[PDB]
């Protein structure tokens, strides 16, 4: 059992020392951090999740960080490594003043009054990117895709995440779903090359295609996606006593077949040649689907047909008693199974629902297919992000100090109690500087300084330090551009575990 | 190091300091062992068996050490003691007290490449004078007196007493039948030692010695084929599993009734085979030779490896076990086959003679074995210099005393040739005095009263000492002018493998 | 080996009529049923030696218990002999099948 | 726990110069070899900077990490292993004086990329064209093999390193994949280097007078067998029952004999005459009454050989992989000019030779038979990996050090990046360059310095590449001394020291995890 203001000042220690190595971690240019272990194992890395791995966590609140730390990664993977350097300079600013000045509370309700003051500075300092100019997404993905620093055959392939993910966009929800990367399929290709590699509509089908089960090529007959319920019916809509002796094995898997039949008709009915069933085939849906000769593709995976559903963009029926072209095969449709390099690539494509693309991966290997794909990892989240929201917004220091006054012109303002943990918050934003002002290796003082100067009329509007330039800048001058979707995640993210571990004083066994 | 990493042998005090131990620390006793000596080192084995050698190898193979180093010169001293004999103590001894130099060169802090090349330079140097010192050769192996001289300072560089009469004997055992052109056999007249009688019955038998017990009545012809095998009969107990165990407990019964049918058949194939000696390393039984008394086959009762390896490589022959009746690949090479008593024991006497590939099997006799064994040591001496194949040796005087023949010059052309280069030059041809005093003080006097009087006799290639009375006060022996020499080849690797090493051991750090 | 296989006999020979038991046991229910579903409407037979003995329910009544009793008893003698000769041959396994191996 | 802050880099760079030391000399003609009785126990000997890494067990996580990045570029080179290990750490040293003096890593760092590319700038700057010639050839693979075994074992070698590669020249490959087969004779000199244009095999199998002289030479390289295993087996290894392995054996002899009349018109389908030389050569054993009959046939034959041989064989002789003794194509079975199976020490050998593709041939060492051997071989083959780099660039320049100065004579005095920021990375970067030459020389003779100023002012005066004469410690033109490096070489060694230098230079931390 651990508690009390021992947990309290561990809920600073453990976010604390996680964060402290990690900054010099983040940036483009960034500070690499070594591992050695007993077992002699040697780690290299700027990537705070790998390193998140194998270090170890014999406090909770080290471990609730992993748990938040993941929480990035669930949602993006990139700014993980981020997040944890906000929270954990948080606790270890506010509270031993302010729980020595006495309160979980307060702060806790300003981590909200943070949590709106970058908001609120996000609507002036991010500023809409369009999707229609792909340098315009590209630019902020050529900086995303540069981070891991390949941006060999990454980038023209991130056109393919700009497109993919982009033109997987679709789901209106009615407060608008559309913004997303899941969607996006990646294609495996042995052989062909990032150069060729390019998408095709729908979902490009290469998981459970290893040869053509789905005809050759198949440009009008609609794929059609058969989904559980094609099981036999014995009665009407029952099922009765099954195969036994002699007549049974006629009369019963005779009645096992009629319904199926029947089942099968509404297939044929819409004109497919290949059908995709996934799981919950009879053989006695295929043999009318053979009797048509309209390949019935049977026991085949979920996403693969959500792929496939998201393909031809069909649906999955849920009533395959009555079915529709317009719930499997719908519009015209394609389907092309192809051989490039070693394996057949059953490609579902002409698709209805808006669009939808997946990226078409083709390296010579499968490495210089997994390097580009990695990168493209960026570009397609960060896709999303500019799906999510399209406002670039000036990397750096930038919204740093700028919502470091916002939050003191709060503190200004407010003149509260939690004008003090805005100055205690408000101080967390300073970690860019002084992660980029150390990834430089210049004298932060100056610049700090110096960025309150780039505050003090500017506002920080687009100026903050690049520790990659080195110097404080406009990061238009730089092109430094993220979208206010990633940044007030990562920003909220941690605010939320600053919030949480700040909750934990005990720990029971 | 200084690190987590790099685990290391040598550097600092281990290459400085560490090697050189072990290079004088293994140096010491060969100071004892090589030259004229009686020296007693007492070496007992895993076994823990009483044995003494005057030869470094039963020491040095003897020995256990972690300097890889000292673990290697040996190979040296083995490519001594493999190409040539007694000189192989020389090899060590000579290398250690040069080495010291080297490391007081270090001392002075002389760079390696300056001292590597010092040695040799003046090793080649050496091997200018080295045949400049051939004195004589050795004239003729039909003449034992030529090959008791060689085997002279051979046995006395290791045993100084029973060195001429063992160099009369093994110079008589005609090993000059040998031409020395180019064959010789050393292992087909391996000395085969009789415990019992003396060291002075010990002499030669001419056609291979086998001390262990004849059986069956005698080979029925002497040309008698030979069968050689690991158990043709060991009696009739079986051979035949593939871990030589029981499989079924009912199987090695069978073995008493047939027995007689088999040991006929068994033996009676020997006399089919046409061996009319079969070489049973099995035990002898009677029905064997009952039989081989009635088929007169000469059963050789058990058998040591070096029996059968000997029986296997000079017949020809391959040892296997039999209990079947057996078949000739093996025949004979021996054109005549014997028991004769020798030592007073029974003794199988193979032969087959040639001037190449005869057998000439030294007969020794002793009263203990831990007698002949060092003998033989002592005696191998000379059974190696007898191979050189130069008939006529390039001798150099023996006992080192050609030595300060190159001491003094080299060490004069020492600062003849310059700089770092030439202290090593010098220092190379002060490790000549070594074993002379290493002798000298086996009879108890330092170098300086000896070499200053070998510096003072100057060039003789005659002065040198280290077992006698002459060894204490006048520094003069005759290692040349008495009938100690040696050969060219021994003593150029002599000196060639005491180079060899000392140089290239220094370059380990680790 | 022989020795794997070597006690399996005995053991099923045990195990064999045991079964067939097995089905007289569930008979042994079921003559329970029928000597109750007969009440002497038709002649109820122990059939024991080549000579019918003419039963009567009561004769066959505590019979068929004890029959069934019975013929579950045959299985403990096989339940004796099961553990007997399963386990022996468990050991046999490795005995000469490495002495073969060498 | 954890080391941060400085001691993340302390125990790094301090350990990076021992490690350094101790092999200060591994290289060069000043080269002195190491052992190891200890690192993997056994006795062993060997002289290259990797190649002494992997032997040793290396528990500090730095040494292990250069084994890496350093085997990279071991692998075309095979000397300046050893090298770069050199300057890495005389560049670790300013570089953590700066940060003594105190500095940030990562701009000491961004101090090196410029001066990098401004010494890569430099490096084509400096690599002089001497185009492949057995002289380039020569000094190359001296240089290499007076950096790896003697300046006398290098000239020894040197003819054997050129043996091979000209016939890789007639093969037009800058790189040798094959000529590469070597073998090692048992032998008691070291020295003995036998240039076979074909290859060797250590067979010639268990039979004489299957003329072991083979003029005509028709090669079947085989794994059928003419002998195989009499182990039982019935699963492959002993089964639980003795008796079913029994019945595989009694088809074995008969499956040999009858191949020996299959060889017998394979003998006369191929040749019909012994004057033409006929050789089979068996992957597994043969029964001696096939060799015997095969040597009735005028046939050679040699059981048991390797796969390499099989294929260099099937390559040099214009041979086979075959499978079968049954009558064949003799322009199947490939042709040597020369074939001999030779005796030195116990074993035949047969020199296979004047092969149809002057392919994989045999340099032959004969040796001590020893560590010695093992260490007399792999030098060699790395003065070839020396000479397939100057095969590979026309730009063989001066060995010894030559560049390294020039390189600081033109670096530093301007800055090359025109900023001191970048300058100290800098002037961190063009003093790693010195250490090899002017420590090697002051090893083998006079100082750094001393010996820079002469070096250096030479460069001063005419910036032409002297280099050191280590037959001394002092400086002297290397062009004409021979040691020689090529443009790849020196090329390669930045790549490999600076980009190892700088990640490491910007650990934040290490730690013990899990």
């Amino acid at each position: 059992r651990e508690s009390g203001r021992k947990v309290q000042s561990g809920n600073i220690n453990a976010a604390k020392t996680i964060a402290d190595i990690i900054r010099t971690c983040l940036g483009p240019k960034s500070m690499m951090k070594m591992l050695l272990d007993p077992m002699g194992g040697i780690v290299m890395t700027n990537d705070g999740n790998a390193i998140l791995r194998e270090i170890q966590v014999q406090h909770p609140a080290a471990k609730s960080m992993i748990e938040i730390s993941r929480t990035q990664d669930e949602e993006v993977g990139d700014g993980t490594t981020s997040v944890i350097i906000l929270a954990g300079e948080m606790l270890s600013v506010a509270e031993h003043f302010l729980e020595q000045q006495m309160h979980p509370t307060v702060v806790i309700s300003a981590y909200r009054k943070a949590l709106d003051d970058m908001i609120s500075t996000l609507k002036k300092i991010s500023i809409p990117v369009d999707i229609s100019d792909s340098d315009m997404m590209l630019n902020i993905i050529n900086s995303s895709i540069t981070t891991k620093a390949i941006s060999r055959w990454s980038s023209l392939a991130c056109n393919i995440a700009l497109d993919a993910v982009k033109m997987v966009q679709f789901e209106e929800n009615g407060r608008k779903e559309i913004d997303i990367k899941k969607y996006a399929r990646v294609e495996k290709i042995p052989g062909g090359i990032i150069e060729d590699s390019c998408v095709l509509r729908g979902v490009m089908i290469n998981k459970d295609v290893t040869h053509p089960r789905m005809r050759r090529y198949i440009k009008n007959p609609r794929i059609v996606l058969l989904d559980s319920s094609l099981e036999y019916k014995k009665g009407e809509s029952q099922t009765d006593i099954e195969i036994t002796r002699e007549e049974d094995f006629t009369r019963i898997l005779q009645m096992e077949e009629e319904y199926i039949q029947q089942l099968c008709e509404d297939i044929i009915q819409l004109k497919p040649d290949v059908v995709i069933t996934e799981k919950g085939i009879s053989d006695l849906a295929q043999h009318y689907l053979m009797r048509a000769n309209i390949t019935a593709i049977r026991r085949v995976r979920k996403t693969d047909n959500n792929r496939i559903a998201r393909a031809c963009g069909a649906r999955i029926v849920s009533r395959p008693e009555e079915l529709r072209e317009d719930d499997v095969g719908t519009g015209a449709g394609l389907l092309e199974i192809k051989k490039i390099g070693d394996e057949y690539f059953t490609f579902i494509t002409d698709c209805k629902d808006p669009k939808a693309c997946t990226i078409l991966l083709r390296g010579a290997s499968k490495e210089i297919l997994s390097e580009v794909e990695r990168n493209l990892q960026d570009a397609m989240q960060v896709c999303r992000n500019v799906l999510l929201d399209p406002q670039l917004v000036p990397g750096g220091g930038a919204s740093e100090m700028a919502v470091a006054h916002a939050l003191t012109e709060k503190s200004k303002a407010m003149t509260g109690v939690e004008q003090w943990p805005y100055r205690a918050v408000a101080q967390a934003l300073e970690v860019i500087p002084r992660t980029l002002i150390q990834n430089c290796g210049a004298s932060t003082i100056r610049l700090l300084t110096s960025l309150r100067a780039k505050h003090t009329q500017e506002n920080c509007e687009t100026w903050g330090v690049n520790g990659e330039t080195g110097t404080l800048v406009d990061m238009k001058e730089l092109g430094i551009w993220e979208p206010l979707a990633v940044k007030l995640q990562t920003y909220k993210t941690a605010v939320e575990t600053a919030v949480l571990l700040l909750r934990i004083d005990d720990i029971v066994s | 190091m200084l690190k987590e990493g790099a685990k290391h042998f040598s550097g600092l005090e281990e290459a400085v300091y560490r090697n050189i131990q072990a290079c004088k620390e293994l140096a010491q006793t060969t100071r004892t062992a090589y030259g004229p000596n009686g020296m007693n080192k007492m070496v007992i084995n895993h076994l823990e068996k009483l044995f003494v050698t005057n030869d470094a190898a039963t020491i040095l193979r003897e020995l256990e050490v972690q300097h890889p180093a000292a673990k290697m010169i040996v190979m040296a001293s083995h490519m001594q003691e493999q190409e040539v004999g007694d000189g192989t103590n020389f090899v060590l001894v000579f290398a250690g007290a040069l080495l010291e130099l080297a490391e007081e060169l270090l001392r002075i802090g002389l760079s390696v490449s300056e001292v590597i090349e010092g040695y040799e330079i003046a090793c080649r140097k050496a091997h200018e004078i080295l045949p400049n010192l051939v004195c004589c050769s050795a004239k003729n192996l039909r003449d034992i007196d030529e090959v008791s001289s060689l085997l002279r300072t051979s046995i006395m560089s290791k045993q100084y007493g029973n060195e001429v009469f063992l160099a009369k004997l093994i110079a008589q055992a005609c090993v000059s039948i040998f031409p020395d052109s180019g064959h010789f056999n050393v292992d087909n007249i391996r000395v085969c030692k009789i415990l019992g009688s003396g060291i002075s019955s010990s002499s030669v038998l001419h056609g291979m010695v086998f001390k262990k017990e004849t059986e069956g009545d005698v080979t029925s012809v002497k040309d008698a084929k030979i069968a050689v095998y690991s158990c043709p009969f060991d009696g009739m107990i079986t051979e035949t599993k593939g871990t030589v165990l029981i499989k079924t407990a009912e199987e090695l019964m069978n073995f008493s009734k047939g027995e007689e049918n088999l040991m006929d058949a068994q033996v009676k194939a020997i006399a089919d085979t046409g061996a009319n000696v079969v070489v049973t390393g099995g035990k002898v039984a009677d029905m064997a030779l009952h039989y081989a008394n009635k088929y007169n086959i000469m059963l050789v009762r058990l058998n040591s490896k070096w029996d059968l390896r000997r029986l296997c490589k000079t017949v020809g022959a391959t040892a296997l076990p039999r209990l079947t009746p057996p078949v000739l690949e093996e025949m004979g090479h021996c054109d005549s086959v014997y028991l004769s008593e020798v030592g007073d024991t029974q003794v199988v006497v193979f032969k087959h003679e040639k001037e190449d590939g005869a057998i000439s099997t030294i007969v020794l006799r002793g009263s203990t074995d831990n007698l002949m064994d060092d003998i033989e040591r002592a005696v191998d001496d000379g059974v190696n210099t007898f191979k050189v194949l130069t008939r006529d040796k390039r001798l150099v005087p023996g006992g080192g005393a050609t030595e300060i023949e190159l001491a003094k010059q080299i060490t004069s052309y020492g600062e003849t040739c310059p700089g770092l280069e030439q202290y090593a030059i010098k220092k190379f041809a002060e490790a000549f005095e070594a074993i002379p005093r290493a002798l000298a003080e086996n009879s108890g006097v330092k170098a300086n009263e000896v070499i200053s009087k070998l510096y003072a006799v100057h060039q003789e290639g005659n002065k040198n000492v280290g077992l006698d009375i002459e060894a204490e006060v006048p520094a003069v022996k005759d290692m040349l002018e008495a009938g100690i020499l040696d050969t060219y080849l021994g003593k150029y690797w002599a000196i060639k493998l005491a180079t060899n090493a000392a140089v290239t051991v220094l370059r380990v750090d680790q | 080996v022989e020795k794997y296989q070597q006690l399996q006999k005995d053991l099923s020979k045990s195990m064999s009529g045991r079964q067939k038991l097995e089905a007289q046991l569930t008979e042994n229910n079921i003559v329970k049923e029928e000597l109750a579903l007969l009440d002497g409407s038709n002649v109820v037979f122990k059939l024991l030696g080549p000579v019918l003995v003419k039963q009567e329910l009561g004769e066959a009544r505590a019979t068929v218990g004890k029959r069934l009793d019975y013929i579950t008893a045959e299985i403990k003698r096989y339940e004796s002999q099961l553990r007997d000769l399963e386990r022996q041959s468990e050991q046999q396994r490795e005995t000469l099948a490495q002495l073969q191996q060498e | 726990e954890v080391a941060r802050a400085q001691a993340a880099l302390a125990v790094n760079i301090s350990a990076a110069r021992g490690l350094q030391d101790v092999l200060r000399t591994n290289l060069g003609p000043k080269g002195t070899m190491k052992m190891l009785v200890s690192g993997a126990g056994d006795i062993k000997l060997t002289k290259d900077g990797n190649v002494l890494l992997h032997e040793m067990q290396i528990q500090h996580p730095t040494a292990s990490l250069i084994a890496k990045v350093a085997t990279a570029q071991d692998d075309i080179t095979g000397d300046g292993t050893t090298s770069n290990v050199l300057i890495i750490g005389e560049l670790l040293k300013q570089a953590d004086l700066y940060i003594s003096e105190g500095l940030h890593p990562r701009i000491i760092t961004e101090g090196f990329e410029a001066a990098k590319e401004k010494a890569l700038q430099f490096l084509e700057e400096v690599k002089v064209s001497r185009e492949m010639d057995r002289e380039t050839l020569i000094d190359v693979a001296r240089t290499s093999l007076r950096t790896k075994v003697h300046a006398e074992l290098a000239d020894v070698l040197t003819e054997a390193v050129v043996d091979s590669i000209l016939a890789i020249k007639k093969q037009d490959e800058p790189i040798d994949l094959f000529m590469i087969e070597i073998m090692e004779m048992k032998h008691k000199s070291e020295t003995d280097t036998s240039l076979i244009r074909g290859l060797v095999l250590d067979h010639g199998a268990r039979h004489p007078d299957m003329k072991k002289r083979v003029e005509d030479a028709y090669i079947l390289t085989c794994n059928v067998s003419l002998e195989y295993e009499k182990t039982e087996v019935n699963s492959g290894f002993f089964y639980k029952s003795a008796e079913e392995r029994e019945k595989l054996v009694k088809a074995e002899r008969k499956f040999i004999e009858d191949r020996v009349k299959k060889i017998i018109e394979l003998k006369r389908k191929v040749c019909g005459d012994s004057d033409k030389g006929f050789v089979v050569i068996n992957q597994k054993g043969i029964d001696p009454f096939s060799l015997d009959a095969l040597s009735k046939e005028g046939i050679v034959a040699l059981r048991r050989a390797k796969r390499r041989n099989m294929e260099r064989l099937t390559l040099a002789c214009g041979g086979v992989a075959l499978n079968s003794f049954d009558d064949l194509s003799p322009d199947c079975l490939g042709h040597a000019g020369l074939v001999y199976e030779y005796t030195l020490g116990e074993e035949k050998f047969t020199f296979i030779e004047k092969c149809n593709n002057p392919r994989s041939v045999t340099l032959l060492i004969k040796g001590p038979n020893k560590h010695t051997l093992t260490q007399i071989k792999d030098a060699v083959r790395d003065g070839l990996r020396a000479v397939k780099n100057a095969i590979d660039d026309g730009c063989v320049v001066p060995g010894a050090g030559a560049v390294e100065v020039a390189m600081a004579e033109a670096l530093i005095k301007h800055k090359p990046s025109v900023k001191g920021r970048a300058q100290l990375g800098v002037q961190a970067f063009a003093d790693a360059l010195l250490i090899i030459p002017k420590v090697l020389a002051q090893n083998s003779g006079f100082d750094l310095q001393e010996t820079l100023v002469k070096i250096q002012a030479e460069h001063s005066e005419s910036g032409q590449l002297v280099g050191v004469d280590l037959n001394t410690g002092e400086p002297m033109v290397a062009a004409e001394v021979g040691v020689w490096d090529n443009y790849c070489v020196k090329k390669q060694l930045l790549h490999s020291c600076t980009v190892i230098a700088t990640n490491i230079l910007l650990v934040d931390e290490i730690m013990r995890a899990g």
